[PDB]
Formats: structure tokens, C-alpha cells, sequence
């Protein structure tokens, strides 16, 4: 038969963060921010944050994203993407915000559509390590234990 | 289509079964001693009809015999023995296994659990041994020898130049030159030990001196009696032998489970904690301690072991096969050992010792597991300012709760005296709050994943948060506020971005000021821990508008000092003593030290 | 004796090859994939000295095609195929190799290796199936169809109804009903990233979408290459595909050993510590990852993967046996990654990223490893008085030694802004003595199981140790020594057991007083660090001569005020003082709160 | 043949504590210390301290060690005793001290005989625990990690 790829995935992650939305939903934007929890940053605009439609290379160039959309302090909707991943690959993640008042903590519901097959396990897993455990250690955005 | 039955390949066959499937070399004895138990259990089966057939050799038991002399380790037992018929077909031939035959052939409802059901583990003693010599001995046949080489064939002689045994089979493993360890007698007691500890009949060890008989079984499994028969002193007992320890258990769980899955589990409480223990049983034999998720990390302090017999034993006994019955065990056993730990509750004496060991464990248990948050909840005790003189439970912290309070008030520090005079207490105690004292690091992290008890949210002092309060108060609090106004803002300016924000705080009764962490983020306690850590925010300066430190301060801010020399001096000296009692390890010690010689020098007139 | 050769009961042996060997289910998917490797690499072999037998499928490959609509995994393979005599014989016979009877018949200098050794590899495929229908072509035999559903014979038939191929065996699996789970696409990628990621021959998925083939095995293994030829990009790819990581490797080792034992292992570093990682292959399969004794705990942040066939695998090929040749590899392994970080130490602009991400782990080799102690305090890397622009080295450090210093001086802290302005450095700046920083608390950790490096023995300043000095001064400190002895007792009695001796110091230049532990025991940031473990002495108060402070409490002493009120107080302010600038948690820091805002009283003129 | 008991054996261990001879010297003979690091310690004399042949009960009543002789600050020799052993069986520990002023450690070379044959790795382990991590944990002689 003929030669191609396969299809899509999606997963459902709940990160609990215990810090509040406007400085979490500022965390994935602000550019001295997000270099803090990501130790590797290439911004090609100059702007002091994130734009609309605007492209940025995390972790040494290997992760591709963009922000399509964001609303105000409750969603965060980015085109994921890694180099290891073919080009008509082209994942799609939105983060929505539910801070609490009650607990003092902000679940981060997590939508992560367009994952490749055989690559499900390995960006849920180094999401809780470069994504959620890198924040609640750089800011102190919760206890790691 | 031609149908063919399937084959075997005897030459290779032996060589991956004996080289390729057991692990250890020491196995090898845990096969002959089970083999052993179960020729002692038919024979004794027959005896139930017709004891004629025990009468040749009452005596049951297991003798081992080493022999430096011959590089012969003898292994006898006084069974059932094998005729030259099972000799050739029992013995002989590859997975046939005559115990499984014996099992299937029982009467409905018999009492005899035997191991042997595989057929192969018997050839596991040539991982040691280079040629073998069994003798055997049955009441309805003749004494015979079995020799075999491990080659491909085996030969079977009338044995008439050994000894004449009543009943039983005897075992000559001629061990090899590199193999020549398991002569010794600590090699010897240290696979029984670990492997036939637990077997039904007394297995003996003929020790040099001078010869002697050394039982290596003296005690006996427990998990086969009722809990309610077994009296303290022989759970002591069962607790020495299944670990090296030395104390006797806190506490003893032990219960049964039956229905679609049968184990019996005897789990036992040290007296301190040993900074996997729970072994797994297989009718009489140990299958290994290196089960994965048998047992949480948080509750690895426990000790005992599991007899089942439904666990997917494999080829070489050494691990079991992935199955979806382990994580049944694994709910049980945590349910029982919650169940034990509220009786352990009920007597405060007890519970006193196991928590005074076990704190942190429970702790961690609240911070890691969900499934039983709210159940380990009721095993939290804290100091607290009504409970000074003992621990406190949070049940108790709910009886004493006034009917106008809804928030369990807590506060972290390093140690009971950093925490019993905090001056965050001076609020509380005002509205005749009580408060948990918190002084394990660990504390805060159990509290932080609770986040409620008996619908009453946790509140940590420590932290912004806002107090009761009546109309009012707050008409003459606000008016107040704004008169140290440009008080708070010459603070602010001053101190740059050390703090976030200069309010007026009225939960402060006797200090002048102090500073409380940002909501929602670290207290001051676990920014310490965190960076005090060997494998490893923001901040609120509040003032106390009725001492006259604060009177003083803003005094000299409306004659015009704002930009004042003593006043900056004297305002970041307050800054960094405040960071000292609210519990924050200011940076640059000396800077404040100098600021204190100073104050020292004018207090002696020294100019 | 009459002699019998060894037999097998075939009914039974099936049962314990298929159920009771093989932990996991989807291990039957990693025997069937190098079953086919094994066959291409037959036919590939011929292909060297008659090319027409590969002629007939020029086309190399592994097709796996599931289909939902019919619960049949077929796993199609272009290699040698097998005969009617072999599907009788090698496919027939339990035990029975032919891959590894083809391996002894290779002539002389053949660079063919393959893994089919044992022979019972084939039965595993009815874990999850219950009939297996396999459909094989040779070159020298035509199409035939081996169907066995797992019970006691086989049926061979001529085939004559399914597709005609030109080279090879197709496997056609009816797998169970409550084993569907393997006709997914993911748990079928799943199953080859695991085992077989890194075959020397693409494996196609028939997925669909539109029916599309998927190249599970598009990463090549870089083992069977020199690591002179392999780029930069090479392993970066390789350490993407066996680890989850998404950065590049920071530095990689590939070495190669030869002799006794031989194994090739790429070991890569990461970018950042991940706060068992190496991987064991056997020709072109994945065998198990829980390897305990391979590499040390504090080495295991780097990964990376170990090919070699010397390995003892077991029946089911998922753990190795105990034997004495991994301790060989794990000296080698250490060996090469501690020469890799002396590598990494040439390049000054590759180490700091090195260092600044794995420094705890180098601290916690010289804790805990012995062998190779001297050897990883090379690449310690601290800050001093002279270096506090750079982290400067050990080595660089007994350097600018002067010729009458023989101790190496460090002091350890929270953090560098307390120990770089620390009065205790006063000392060592007067005579230029450099003094290590310490800001990690496995700082001391690690010096506490050095104790010496280059012959010098590590000193730590904050504890009692006497400096070099002259007979000149050891004449004038002595006798302005007893002229402030009457204070030192004044000071003794005072503080009551707080203290253990009041001595009269010249270490110190600046500071009125500084508090210092008892030798033989912990330092001041040691406590602090046991004190705030989550999973968890001796103080000597020194006195400056020279400071005016010290100079007017002698005064007051003198007078009669040995129990004067202002003297008592002076001495507990200035005592607690100490111990902030010491690096010691005071207790009850209320108490010396409380003596500050009476000295902020008395400064403002408020009696 | 008869039934009766085991051989005895010996093990040799030196374990290095930062203690001067002093304070570890006393340790072993002062009541009050030896109810800090053991937890449990039943004394038949009403002395302050160890005495020459004095029996004491340690961790339960199960250990029963008695000082047969013991040196200035130099050696330590003890008649070590466990219940679960059988009565003829008594083993004799010797601790003999070597301080190292050149480090400020303290090596306590420790001669264990009489130890039954199947007892060696329960007395070696948890004298590794109760005896060595249990004074190094108590009085903080040396790090433990
Ligand atoms: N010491 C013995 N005395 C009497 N019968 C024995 C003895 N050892 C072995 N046998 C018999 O020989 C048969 C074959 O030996 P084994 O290979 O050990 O079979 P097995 O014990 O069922 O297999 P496993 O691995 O223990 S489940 C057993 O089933 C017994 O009937
Ligand atoms: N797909 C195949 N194509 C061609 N020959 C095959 C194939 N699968 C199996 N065989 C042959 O059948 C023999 C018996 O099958 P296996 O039981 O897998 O033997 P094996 O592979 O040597 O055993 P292990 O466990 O893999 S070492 C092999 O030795 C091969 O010669
Ligand atoms: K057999
Ligand atoms: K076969
Ligand atoms: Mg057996
Ligand atoms: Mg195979």
C-alpha cells in the first residue's frame, strides 16, 4: 500500500498551580517570564510579550508554539509543535483557568488535541516535568514533594 | 492437510530449563526442600485411612547433610517415596509433575495444600551439582537409585550398596568444584532462611562441631491459625523471624479475606521507623520481597507478609506476572491498616508511641494518597494554644470550634517555641481562636493537598487573610488606615521592592510590625525548607497601629522626614527584625548585626 | 541399571512455556518481530554468494497488518521462509532452534548475528491468541499453511485459497476477545518502541486513516557504527528516541570494550538534571530496563543505552540472571563518564552548563562513592574571596596557595550573600588566605567524607581551629587574654549551659563577637540543614578584643555589675546577635524582637 | 545422630563516628545518653553510670549486654546477649577507639565474637542501625544520608 503517517490523539491533564490567574496566565506570556521556567527561549519578535499569532522556540529550538487565541485570564489556546514530529503535524493546546477562592489555587484544565499517536506518553509525561514542576519551582507556584 | 503432533527436543530442553530459567543459583534447595514437604504430605495423607503405611518411618522430618569430605550434599526426607515406576515416569520426564496428579486425585473436601504442580524443579538442583543420586524408597516397591548426570538419559539400578531406609527419598547432589559454598553451614541457614523458613515439618542440618541436629524451622507460620488463638508473645516471636529486627511490634494486624480472591496477610507496626518489607507466600513457600506496587511508599514503614494462593506464580517462582489482582491486595491491605491504625487510636497510651514514631509517615500519606485523605485526617495530632500539654486531634479542634468560626487556623515554624509565642496568635487569642501548632517540615505539605476538615477550609496565619469583623470596626479601623497613610507610603518607597505593599494590620495586638507572606503562594516556613533542602516569594510588611514604635514612626514622617537618616535607618532595622519573628532568614547578616553594634554603642554612650 | 533417556509430557509443557514464563502479554510481539529479523537475515546472507534467491522479494521489510473486522493480527515478513521440513521441524518441535542451528553453521568470519537461540520464542504468540494461522514460502519449497490453535498437534496444509507470495512467512494471529486491545494502533507503537525500536530492517504498521503504512523504526541504532563517523545531529535523534527527553544532550560517551567481556554503550548527558535511565540491548533487542547494580545512584541522571552478548538472558528475555560480569561493566561505565567529565572540564564554556546542573550530583559521588573520591573532586567547583567572579577549582585553589598555608579553608551557609561577607573571613584576608565558599547544603556532605585533597586537609572555618602564629604574638595575646578573663566568666555564668566556653578570640577583626561550634561535631549550617528535612551541638561564644563594645562590658565588669541588669541584657542581645551573624536559628524570637524594640524605644526618646 | 546446636563466628566492622574519645566513650556507660540513642534501657544498678560486670537490658528487655571490661577511654568489651538465641550461645563484643586528630573522626574498630552462624547479617545490619545511624542521628556525631 502506500506510504504515510498516522493519525491524531488527544489527552486531558488537570495541573493543580497554586498561584493566581493573572500571574499565571502571565507566566505563558511575559517574555522574562517564560525564560525563567524554560532556561531556553527564542523570541523572534521584540515586544515585551506574546502577540497574537506570533511563533517561538522553546527548549533549544526543539518546541514550536504559537498563540492563535487568549482571552483575558482564561484561556490560552497554542499550536504545539516539536522538530521530531513530521510537518502535517500540527498539535493544538488550550488552557483554561478555574481559580478558587475558597482553597487560594487555580486548576489549569489542560486540552491538548493533535498529539501524534506514538507520541502521547512522551509529551504528558515531560509536560509534568518541564511544564508544571519547572513553574512551581522557578515562581513557587506550589509544593513539589 | 497432515496433523502432527507437537514435539520436543530433549537434548535442549534441559539445558534452558536447568541454565535459562532460574536466576539465583540457591534455588535450587528451595525445590528439593518443597519437594520434600510435599512427599511428607501425601504420606501423611495415607496415614488419615490407614496408618500402617507411617508406621515404617513415624518420624516426619527433613535431614541435610553436608559433606566436605565427598562434595556430596545429602538431602533426606522420610515421605511417601517413589516406586521404579514414578522414578522413570515422575522423575524422568520433563513437566510431569506426579504432586499436581496427587492434588487432582483428592477427595471433596481434604485439607492437604501441596506446591508441586510445574514438573521442572526438580532439575534446577544440576545448576549446582554435576551428577545426581537419588535414592528412593517406597512401602509398596523396593529401594532404588536414581543417577543421572544431567546428560540425556538416566540410569535406575536396584540399590544394594547403600544404606537400608525405612521410607522416603534420599538425595546425593555431587556439587561442583566452583559450587563447593553450599557445603558450608552459613550458606546453608541463609537459603532456608530466606526461602524454606516457614516449612510445615522440621527440616534438620547435621552441624559439626561432634555432629549435631540444627532445626532451621523452629518457627511455625502463623497465617494457618485464627487471630483470635494467636496470643502476643507469638506475634513477637513471627515478627524476629521475618525481620532482622530486634524489638518487639507496636502493633499486629493480621486478617483474612475470601471470595474471588484468597489471601491471608499478618502485617505488623515497629516501635520506630526504619529510616519493600512485605513479603509474599505461596502455601509454605517464599516467592520474593520486590513486589512494585503491592504497598505505598507512605506506608512501607509496615512490616509482615502475604500468603495467597491465586498469585500467577511464573516458571522459576522468583516474581509474579503482571495481573489486576495485586492492586485488589493492595486496597485491602490498606484498608485494614487504616482500620488498625483507628484502633490504635482508641487507646490514647498506645497511640502516643505510634505516633511519636510514625508522624511523618501519616503526614506523607495525606500529601500523597487521595483515595483515603479525609480517612488519615483523624490521625493528624497537633499542638495547639488550648493544647499546650498534649497533642490535639482535629476532631477536638472542630468540638472547641465557637459557632461564629469556619476556618482551622494553623501556623508553621521550625520548632514549638518559634511558633507558641508567635505574634500572630495575639488575634486569634483575642477572638478566642484556637490554633494548630505546626513543627515538622512535613507538616505544611499534608495541609497544603487537605485544603479542608469537616467542611472547615485550612487557614494559615502566616499568610493574608482577613478576620472577622462588624460594621463596626470597620468605620473606625478605615478612618484610622488613612491617617498612617503617608506612613505606609513613606515605608513603601523606602524599602523598594522587598515588599509588595505597606498595610495597616490590626491582627497584631503586642508587636510593633511584622511581615506575612503573599497569599496563595509559600509561607515563611517553606521558602526556609525548600532552599535548606539536600536534594533540591512575595511579602507583605504590616504594622501595628497601638504600639508607640508605629506612633513614633509616623510622627517623624509628617515633620518632614521621610527622607530622614535615622528614620530609614531605624525603618530597616524594624523591616529585618520583623523578618526574624515571623520566621524568614533574612540575607547579609552583618549589615543587620552592625545596625544592632550601633544601637548597643549608643545605648553604652559611646559615640 | 537399565538406562532410559529423558522424556517430556508435551500436553503439559505448552501450558507452563505460554502461561507461566512470560510476565508481560505484549511480549509476544518482540518474539515474532525478531523471529522475522532472524529470517531476514538469512535470505540477506545467501544474498552474499547467490543473489537469484533474493530476487523473488527484493524488498526488505517487516508489514504488521490489523484488522478490527476480523480480529486477526498478520504479521507479514520477506526473509528466508520456511520449508514443510522446517515448518515441521523448527516450527514443530518445542525447544527446537533452527535460527540458532543456522548461526553454528556460518562459515568462518561471518557478520551475521542473530538472536533465535532457545527456541520456544515462537509458542509465546498465543498469550493474547488463541489459533495461529502461519503461512510460509520458501525459495526451494512451495506455500504451506501451519495452523495450530494451541492444543496438542498441528495441522501443515498445502495453501491454495490465501495470496500468493513471493519470499517469506506471514503469521496470521486470532487473537482472544478480551485481547483486542493489540489490533490498536496505539498499543501496537507502543509494544515496538518498547522492544523493538532499533531493528536493522523497517517495520511497517498498515494504518488507516485511506490505508497508510507507518515506519515504526525510522531511528537507526548508532551502536553498530565507530563513534568517529556518527555526527552531532546523530545523537541528538538517538537520545530523543530512547528517552522522552525534548532538549539535545549535552555531552556524549560512546566507547567500545573488547576481550573477555565486550559491550558498546552511547551514554549521552542531558541539559539539566531530572530531578533506571540506561537501557540493555542484546543484538537489536530491548531486554530490560530495571537493572539495579548497573550504575550508582548518584550517577543516575545521565542515560543512555548498552548493547552486548555476553548478557545471561533468561527464558522469557525480560531480566538477567545474577552473575559477576555487570560489576565489570559498571567500572567501565564509570570509568568512561568520569573521564567524560574530565572532557567536559577542558571546554570551560561546556562545563559551567555542566556544572550548573548536575553540581549535587558530583557532591553526592564524593559522599558517597570511595573508589573514585579523589578523582570527582576535580571537578568541585565553589566560589572564594578571590574568585567571587568565577566558580574557581580545587586544583586552581592549591595554586595560589602561599607556601604556609597547608589547610584548605570553606565555610558553608544558606546562600553566597551570607557567607561572602561573613566576619570569620576577617582572619584569613589579614594573613591572604583564600576560603572556599559553601552555598549547597550537600556542600558539607561532601568535605565531610573528603577530608583532604592534594595533601591539604580540609578546614572549616566555622568551627574551633587554631590559626599559624608567631612567638611574638602567642606573648602578647596571652597576657591580654587573663586581663579579660574576669569577663569571660562574667560572661560563662550568665548565659548558663548555652554556651560551653567563653574564650577570648583574635580571629576576629571587625565584629564584637561571633559564636563558633565544638570541634568533632556538626557546623552551624549542618543543624540547620538536619532540622529542615522533610523526611528527617556544642556553641562557643568568642569575644573581640579589640572592639569597643567588648572593651566597655570589661569596664562594667570591673565596677561590681557582674549581675548589673543592663550588663545581663547587653550580653543576651549581643549573645542572640552572634548567632544570627554565625548562621544560627535563634529560639524564641520573640525574645530577642522584644529586646530590639526597647533599644528602638530608647533611640526615639520613649521612656 | 544427637540434636543440639550451631558453631559460633565473628565478624570485624569500623565504623567511623566524628566524636572525640570522650563523649563516645561515655556514651556507651552513661545511662542518661544510653536511654537517648536506644529508647530503651531497663539498668538493675542504681549507679550514674556502667560498671564493671553490670547487666542492662537494651531495646525491650530482648538485647542483655554486661561491661566485663572496659579501658580509659581505649577499649570497650561486652558480653552481647539476644533472646531469641539459645542460652549456651553468648557473644563478646570489643570496641577498641582510634582518634584521628588529623581528620577530628574517631574510628571505633569493632571485634564481634560469639556471634551464632545464623545470626550474622540480623546483628550486622541493625548494629548498623541501632548502634551506628541511632548515636550519629542522637548526639550528632556525623552526617547521615
Ligand atoms: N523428594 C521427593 N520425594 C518424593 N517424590 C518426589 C520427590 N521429589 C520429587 N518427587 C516427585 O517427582 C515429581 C517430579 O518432580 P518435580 O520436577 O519437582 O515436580 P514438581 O515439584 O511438581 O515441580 P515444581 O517446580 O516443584 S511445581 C514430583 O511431582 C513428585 O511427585
Ligand atoms: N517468521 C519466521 N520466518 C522464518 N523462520 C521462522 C520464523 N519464525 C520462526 N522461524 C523458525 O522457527 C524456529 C523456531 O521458532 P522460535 O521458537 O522463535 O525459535 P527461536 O526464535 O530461536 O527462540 P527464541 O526465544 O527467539 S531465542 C526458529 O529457530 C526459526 O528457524
Ligand atoms: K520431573
Ligand atoms: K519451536
Ligand atoms: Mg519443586
Ligand atoms: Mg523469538
Amino acid at each position: 500500500p502506500q506510504n504515510g503517517s498516522g493519525n491524531s490523539t488527544s489527552i486531558y491533564l488537570e495541573p493543580t498551580f497554586n498561584v493566581p490567574s493573572s500571574e499565571l496566565y502571565e507566566t505563558f506570556l511575559d517574555k522574562q517570564r517564560i525564560l525563567a521556567w524554560t532556561r531556553s527561549a527564542q523570541f523572534f519578535n521584540s515586544g515585551p510579550k506574546l502577540e497574537t499569532k506570533e511563533k517561538f522556540e522553546l527548549f533549544g529550538g526543539n518546541v514550536i508554539s504559537e498563540l492563535v487565541s487568549c482571552e483575558k485570564d482564561k484561556k490560552l489556546v497554542f499550536h504545539w509543535k516539536l522538530k521530531d514530529w513530521s510537518a502535517p503535524f500540527n498539535s493544538t493546546i488550550e488552557m483554561t483557568f478555574h481559580e478558587s477562592q475558597e482553597f487560594h489555587e487555580t486548576k489549569l484544565q489542560v486540552k491538548w488535541t493533535g498529539i501524534p499517536v506514538g507520541e502521547e506518553d512522551r509529551v504528558r509525561a515531560n509536560f509534568e516535568e518541564y511544564y508544571v514542576r519547572s513553574i512551581k519551582l522557578t515562581f513557587g507556584f506550589g509544593a513539589v514533594l | 492437510g497432515e496433523t502432527f503432533e507437537f514435539q520436543a527436543e530433549i537434548t535442549q530442553l534441559m539445558s534452558l530449563i536447568i541454565n535459562t530459567v532460574y536466576s539465583n543459583k540457591e534455588i535450587f534447595l528451595r525445590e528439593l526442600i518443597s519437594n520434600a514437604s510435599d512427599a511428607l504430605d501425601k504420606i501423611r495423607y495415607q496415614a488419615l485411612s490407614d496408618p500402617k503405611q507411617l508406621e515404617t518411618e513415624p518420624d516426619l522430618f527433613i535431614r541435610i547433610t553436608p559433606k566436605p569430605e565427598e562434595k556430596v550434599l545429602e538431602i533426606r526426607d522420610s515421605g511417601i517415596g517413589m516406586t521404579k515406576a514414578e522414578l522413570i515416569n515422575n522423575l524422568g520426564t520433563i513437566a510431569k509433575s506426579g504432586t499436581k496428579a496427587f492434588m487432582e486425585a483428592l477427595s471433596a473436601g481434604a485439607d492437604v495444600s501441596m506446591i508441586g504442580q510445574f514438573g521442572v524443579g526438580f532439575y534446577s538442583l544440576f545448576l549446582v551439582a554435576d551428577r545426581v543420586q537419588v535414592i528412593s524408597k517406597n512401602n509398596e516397591d523396593e529401594q532404588y537409585i536414581w543417577e543421572s548426570n544431567a546428560g540425556g538419559s538416566f540410569t535406575v539400578t536396584l540399590d544394594e550398596v547403600n544404606e537400608r531406609i525405612g521410607r522416603g527419598t534420599v538425595l546425593r547432589l555431587f556439587l561442583k568444584d566452583d559450587q563447593l559454598e553450599y557445603l558450608e553451614e552459613k550458606r546453608i541457614k541463609e537459603v532456608i532462611k530466606r526461602h524454606s523458613e516457614f516449612v510445615a515439618y522440621p527440616i534438620q542440618l547435621l552441624v559439626t562441631k561432634v555432629q549435631e541436629l540444627e532445626e532451621l524451622n523452629k518457627t511455625k507460620p502463623l497465617w494457618t491459625r485464627n487471630p483470635s488463638d494467636i496470643t502476643q508473645e507469638e506475634y513477637n516471636a513471627f515478627y524476629k523471624s521475618i525481620s532482622n529486627d530486634w524489638e518487639d511490634p507496636l502493633y499486629v494486624k493480621h486478617f483474612s479475606v475470601e471470595g474471588q480472591l484468597e489471601f491471608r496477610a499478618i502485617l505488623f507496626i515497629p516501635k520506630r521507623a526504619p529510616f519493600n518489607n512485605i513479603k509474599l507466600y505461596v502455601r509454605r513457600v517464599f516467592i520474593t520481597d520486590e513486589a512494585e506496587d503491592l504497598i505505598p511508599e507512605w506506608l512501607s514503614f509496615v512490616k509482615g507478609v502475604v500468603d495467597s494462593e491465586d498469585l500467577p506464580l511464573n516458571l522459576s517462582r522468583e516474581m509474579l506476572q503482571q495481573n489486576k489482582i495485586m492492586k485488589v491486595i493492595r486496597k485491602n491491605i490498606v484498608k485494614k491498616l487504616i482500620e488498625a491504625f483507628n484502633e490504635i487510636a482508641e487507646d490514647s497510651e498506645q497511640f502516643d508511641k505510634f505516633y511519636s514514631a510514625f508522624a511523618k509517615n501519616i503526614k506523607l500519606g495525606v500529601h500523597e494518597d487521595t483515595q483515603n485523605r479525609a480517612a488519615l485526617a483523624k490521625l493528624l495530632r497537633y499542638n495547639s494554644t488550648k493544647s499546650v500539654d498534649e497533642l490535639t486531634s482535629l476532631t477536638d479542634y472542630v468540638t472547641r470550634m465557637p459557632e461564629h468560626q469556619k476556618n482551622i487556623y494553623y501556623i508553621t515554624g521550625e520548632s514549638l517555641k518559634a511558633v507558641e509565642k508567635s505574634p500572630f496568635l495575639d488575634a486569634l487569642k483575642a477572638k478566642n481562636f484556637e490554633v494548630l501548632f505546626l513543627t515538622d517540615p512535613i507538616d505544611e505539605y499534608a495541609f497544603t493537598q487537605l485544603k479542608e476538615f469537616e467542611g472547615k477550609t485550612l487557614v494559615d496565619i502566616t499568610k493574608d487573610f482577613e478576620l472577622e469583623e462588624t460594621d463596626e470596626e470597620k468605620a473606625e479601623r478605615e478612618k484610622e488606615i488613612k491617617e498612617y497613610e503617608p506612613l505606609t507610603k513613606a515605608l513603601k518607597d523606602i524599602l523598594g521592592d522587598q515588599v509588595e505593599k505597606v498595610v495597616v494590620s490590626y491582627k497584631l495586638l503586642d508587636a510593633p510590625a511584622a511581615i506575612r507572606t503573599g497569599q496563595f503562594g509559600w509561607s515563611a516556613n517553606m521558602e526556609r525548607i525548600m532552599k535548606a533542602q539536600a536534594l533540591r516569594s512575595k511579602k507583605t510588611f504590616e504594622i501595628s497601629p497601638k504600639s508607640p514604635i508605629i506612633k513614633e514612626l509616623k510622627k517623624r514622617v509628617d515633620e518632614g522626614g521621610a527622607q530622614d537618616k535615622t528614620v530609614k535607618d531605624l525603618t530597616n532595622l524594624l523591616f529585618e527584625t520583623a523578618l526574624l519573628t515571623s520566621g524568614f532568614s533574612l540575607e547579609e547578616p552583618t549589615s543587620f548585626a552592625s545596625r544592632i553594634n550601633r544601637l548597643i554603642s549608643l545605648g553604652l554612650n559611646i559615640d
